């Protein structure tokens, strides 16, 4: 339970992977909205779980932060850089339209399915290792997935609002300035300036 | 004989002396409703305990510093003295710590006994007391939560609340702490009152 | 007396006495704190 | 400063207005006995006018090109005395009035001849009820939470 | 830069998308939305002779049903974004970080 001593919503029993009875706005009241909501939550969680390592590990290496690393495009002679190498197809329009139709094809291919459980857990070509063999080891893997994913969503929104608090800085830079003097470099000075 | 704030006036019907400190004092009909009354008894208790701690920490250090044992600032100045951490840091620390503890207390006010147990260690719960006076670990010396004892706490808490009102108004119109006020009055009483203050 | 008390609480008389008291109060207040465009105490 | 206005104490048009105002009254004081009733009354209002201008200067009002003290209501904390704290005071007093009236209406709604107690006020009941307005905010909050402020069934 | 290169490439890509990617989606949506109706009948069944669907030119020999009007629509989209690309690629505009 998300808050001990609080009654659960009726439609949220606790069988779904990750259900802790959290729904203060009662958004999942109607079941066919709840199905789509589970799907969209999993999609968001997966995107952010993929993104946050990508925000952190290049800045952990000798490259710019996640927002510096995407601002060459704001200049006319924009040329990308991967690992310190100017990529050939690096100008903005090439990048833009290749990304566009790539993602559009794969996303349409995704929402052309009507299971609706394989909508969230398709498997097959997306489960090479085959961790879906035991229906309850599978279930606790599901729980671990959505748990880590909610954590990663939290971490990402934290990253971006930190960025909006200290413009032109990276998350690891924020960790550094906090470790430099923990008792003086905290959220305090951004809440009470 | 449940105590009467006004000897010639009868006491309200919703007040029946069941609650400790009941003297029939509710002229404005604030608790004519049972749920209102149940919320207000908790409100009074928590406000009074905070006021007790507050004016204790406001006044006792003042006489301790004015009889030459410690050197603490005035309560209306102690916030400006700088400490080992920034002030905003302390504020957000207190905010997060208070948010968890107050939420816990709230969950027990709304549904008594629902938050008695430790959420981390699944042993070490609390004994099933009653809302407002949470026993167990919050009562190490294990005193008897007797009715007369509860009345004493309510009596003191009300006195501390009035003392705090006095402290802040005194400092606002006078310009100094409580002990300076009292010694400067009892020095020459007939010429040191509010009349001379105003 | 009882009927005089009643008549003195009829709506027009009750309201004229109420509004005369209110007028007196406001008049005296502005006689002590005149020309007040704001709340300057706190 | 805010909206291009300037602190009246340091403005020039605000002073010019003060001196001009004070000037005309002084003229009214003349052509009469130096210490006469009318002359004494004119003096009194001259001092009153000087006090009003100094009070305006002291309170830190904002003056435009005409030298008139403009009022800021955006919420700037340098100006809560102009609108927001008087606004809270008004809301308190108006809630007092409305809550006392509503309390009275509810209390008299149970007699057979309730209109009798509306054209002829029960002043004892009214005086018993007037002072609940003092705590009207808490009472109204707890009535809303209870769900008894707004009539259901309608 | 080479305008014809870009126009042909972009409209070819748009037509490829329309015939091989979004065809089924657009077809099922146009089926579920159906013909416009007034008072429960389609416009032709209410007496409007001009509002009859052009069933002769709409039928096609494509394996999936690609016909004249949908190549028109998809190609016009391709042309629109091709000209957007051309225009903004040589407008010489530049914002500033
Ligand atoms: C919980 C009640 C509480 C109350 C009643 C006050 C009251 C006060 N604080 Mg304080 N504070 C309180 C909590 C806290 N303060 C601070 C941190 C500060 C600072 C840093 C300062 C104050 C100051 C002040 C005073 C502002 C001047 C004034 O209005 O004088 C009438 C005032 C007497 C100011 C002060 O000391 O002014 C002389 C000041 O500079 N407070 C923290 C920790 C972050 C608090 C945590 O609860
Ligand atoms: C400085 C720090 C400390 C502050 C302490 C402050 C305390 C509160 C302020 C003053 C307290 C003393 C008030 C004067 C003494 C007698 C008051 C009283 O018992 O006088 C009697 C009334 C009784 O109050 C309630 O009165 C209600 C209604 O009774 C009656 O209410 C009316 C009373 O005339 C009518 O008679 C009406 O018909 C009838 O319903 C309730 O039902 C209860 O009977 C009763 O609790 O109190 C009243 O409000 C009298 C009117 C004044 C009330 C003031 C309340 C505070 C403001
Ligand atoms: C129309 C747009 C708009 C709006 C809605 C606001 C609104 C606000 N502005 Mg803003 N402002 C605006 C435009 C606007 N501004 C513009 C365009 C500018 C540029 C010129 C500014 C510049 C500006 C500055 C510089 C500041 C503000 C501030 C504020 C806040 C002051 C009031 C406050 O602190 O809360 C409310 C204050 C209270 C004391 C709360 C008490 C009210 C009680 C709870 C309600 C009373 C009800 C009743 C009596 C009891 C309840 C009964 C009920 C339970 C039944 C406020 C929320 C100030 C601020 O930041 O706030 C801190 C401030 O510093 N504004
Ligand atoms: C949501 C996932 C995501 C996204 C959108 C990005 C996006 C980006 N990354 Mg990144 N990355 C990610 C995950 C992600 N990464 C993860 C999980 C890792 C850990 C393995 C990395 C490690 C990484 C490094 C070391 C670098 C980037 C860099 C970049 C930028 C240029 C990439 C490029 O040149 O094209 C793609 C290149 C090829 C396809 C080859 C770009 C904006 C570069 C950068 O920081 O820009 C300055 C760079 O140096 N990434
Ligand atoms: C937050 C402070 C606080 C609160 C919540 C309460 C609450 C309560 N008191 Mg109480 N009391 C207080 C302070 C407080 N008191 C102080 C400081 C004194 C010393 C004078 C007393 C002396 C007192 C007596 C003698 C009695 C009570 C009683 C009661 C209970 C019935 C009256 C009631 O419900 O009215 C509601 C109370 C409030 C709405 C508090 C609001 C505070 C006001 C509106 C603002 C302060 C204005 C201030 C003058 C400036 C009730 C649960 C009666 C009882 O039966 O005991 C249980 C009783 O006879 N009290
Ligand atoms: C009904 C509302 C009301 C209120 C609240 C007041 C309040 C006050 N009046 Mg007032 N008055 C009122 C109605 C009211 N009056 C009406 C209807 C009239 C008839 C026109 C007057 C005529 C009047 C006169 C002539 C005087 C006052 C004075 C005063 C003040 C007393 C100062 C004093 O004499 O020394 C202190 C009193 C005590 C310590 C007790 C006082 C604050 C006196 C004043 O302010 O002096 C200039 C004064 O002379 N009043
Ligand atoms: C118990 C008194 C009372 C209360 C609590 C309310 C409350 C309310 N009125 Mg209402 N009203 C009242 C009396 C009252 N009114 C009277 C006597 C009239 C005849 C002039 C009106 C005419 C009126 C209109 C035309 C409208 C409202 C509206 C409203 C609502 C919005 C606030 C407002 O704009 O009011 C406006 C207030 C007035 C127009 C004048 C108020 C009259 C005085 C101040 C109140 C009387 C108090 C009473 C005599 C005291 C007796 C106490 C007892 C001890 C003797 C609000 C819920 C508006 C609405 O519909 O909201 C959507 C609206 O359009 N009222
Ligand atoms: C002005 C005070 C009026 C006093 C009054 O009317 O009550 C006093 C009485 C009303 O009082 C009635 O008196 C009757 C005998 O006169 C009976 O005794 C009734 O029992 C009594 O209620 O009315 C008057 O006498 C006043 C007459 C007019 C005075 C002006
Ligand atoms: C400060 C300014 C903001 C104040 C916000 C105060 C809380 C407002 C939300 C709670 C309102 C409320 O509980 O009553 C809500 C009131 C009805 O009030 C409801 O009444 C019910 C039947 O009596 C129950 O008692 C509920 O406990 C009670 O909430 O109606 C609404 O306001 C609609 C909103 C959803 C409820
Ligand atoms: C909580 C409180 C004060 C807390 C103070 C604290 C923590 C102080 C903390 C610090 O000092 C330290 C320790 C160290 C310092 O260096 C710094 C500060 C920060 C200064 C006061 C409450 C104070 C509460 C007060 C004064 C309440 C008054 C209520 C009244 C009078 C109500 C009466 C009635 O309600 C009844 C009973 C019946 C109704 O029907 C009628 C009416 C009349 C309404």
């Amino acid at each position: 339970d998300w808050m001990p001593g609080q009654p659960r919503p009726s439609y949220l029993d606790g069988s779904a992977p990750g259900d802790f009875g959290f729904d203060p706005l009662r958004l999942g009241e109607v079941p066919e909205n709840l199905e789509r909501f589970k799907e969209s939550e999993l999609i968001h969680c997966r995107w952010a779980m993929l993104a946050v390592p990508g925000i952190l590990v290049p800045e952990a290496l000798g490259l710019g932060n996640w927002v510096k690393a995407q601002e060459w495009a704001a200049l006319p002679g924009g040329q990308a850089t991967y690992l310190g190498n100017p990529v050939p197809w690096g100008t903005l329009p090439t990048i833009l339209v290749i990304e566009f139709l790539s993602i559009a094809f794969v996303e349409h291919q995704r929402s052309m399915e009507k299971d609706p459980e394989k909508k969230k857990y398709p498997g097959g070509a997306f489960d090479p290792l085959g961790y879906s063999k035991d229906p309850k080891k599978f279930h606790e893997y599901k729980i671990k997935e959505v748990k880590n994913g909610r954590l990663a969503l939290l971490a990402f929104v934290g990253i971006c609002v930190q960025q909006s608090a200290y413009p032109g800085t990276g998350p690891l830079e924020n960790l550094a300035t906090h470790l430099a003097d923990p008792w003086h470099n905290t959220i305090g000075n951004v809440l009470i300036p | 004989k449940k105590g009467e704030w006004l000897p010639g006036l009868a006491s309200p019907g919703y007040l029946t002396g069941s609650l400790p400190g009941d003297n029939g004092f509710d002229p404005l009909g604030l608790a004519e409703d049972p749920e209102n009354l149940k919320w207000f008894v908790q409100a009074e208790l928590v406000n009074g305990r905070w006021a007790m701690l507050g004016v204790a920490g406001m006044l006792l250090p003042e006489v301790f510093t004015s009889i030459g044992i410690i050197n603490v600032p005035k309560w209306y100045d102690a916030g400006k003295e700088e400490y080992f951490a920034s002030s905003s840091t302390l504020f957000v620390i207190e905010f997060i710590l208070f948010h968890y503890v107050e939420i816990r207390r709230w969950q027990d006010i709304k549904n008594p006994g629902s938050v008695n147990q430790d959420p981390i260690f699944k042993q070490y719960s609390l004994p099933a007391g009653e809302v407002g006076y949470p026993g167990g670990i919050f009562n190490p010396l294990n005193f008897a939560p007797t009715l007369e004892a509860k009345e004493k706490e309510i009596a003191n808490g009300r006195l501390a609340m009035l003392a705090f009102l006095g402290f802040i108004i005194q400092h606002n119109v006078t310009g100094k702490g409580p002990f300076d006020n009292l010694l400067q009055h009892i020095s020459d009483p007939w010429h040191n009152t509010i009349v001379q203050t105003l | 007396m009882r009927d005089l008390k009643t008549y003195l609480s009829v709506a027009p008389v009750a309201s004229t006495l109420w509004f005369a008291a209110l007028a007196g109060l406001l008049i005296e207040i502005n006689r002590f704190f005149p020309d007040a465009l704001t709340f300057p105490f706190f | 400063d805010i909206a291009g206005l300037t602190p009246c104490k340091d403005s020039k048009q605000f002073a010019k207005r003060e001196k001009q105002s004070i000037k005309k009254l002084e003229s009214s004081l003349k052509l009469y006995a130096p210490d006469s009733a009318p002359a004494l009354a004119i003096n009194a209002t001259i001092e009153k006018t000087k006090r009003r201008f100094d009070n305006y200067g002291k309170q830190g009002l904002l003056c435009g090109a005409d030298g008139l003290p403009h009022l800021i209501v955006s919420g700037d904390q340098r100006h809560w005395g102009e609108f927001i704290t008087p606004g809270i005071l008004f809301l308190y007093i108006a809630g007092w009035i409305g809550w006392v009236g509503r309390s009275y209406l509810i209390a008299i709604r149970d007699d057979k001849k309730p209109t009798q107690k509306e054209i002829i006020i029960d002043v004892p009941l009214a005086t018993g009820l007037v002072f609940r307005g003092f705590s009207w905010p808490i009472a109204a909050y707890r009535e809303l939470l209870n769900g008894e402020l707004v009539a259901k069934d309608v | 830069l080479n305008p014809s290169l870009v126009i042909s490439l972009s409209t070819g890509l748009s037509l490829f998308l329309g015939r091989f990617v979004f065809f089924n989606f657009q077809r099922e949506n146009v089926a579920k939305q159906g013909l416009p109706e007034q008072n429960g009948v389609t416009h032709f069944e209410a007496g409007d002779t001009r509002a009859k669907e052009y069933v002769s030119l709409l039928k096609s020999n494509d394996p999936v049903g690609f016909n004249i009007v949908d190549v028109l629509a998809w190609g016009s989209i391709g042309h629109i974004v091709a000209y957007y690309i051309l225009a903004t690629s040589s407008n010489g505009y530049d914002p500033k970080f």
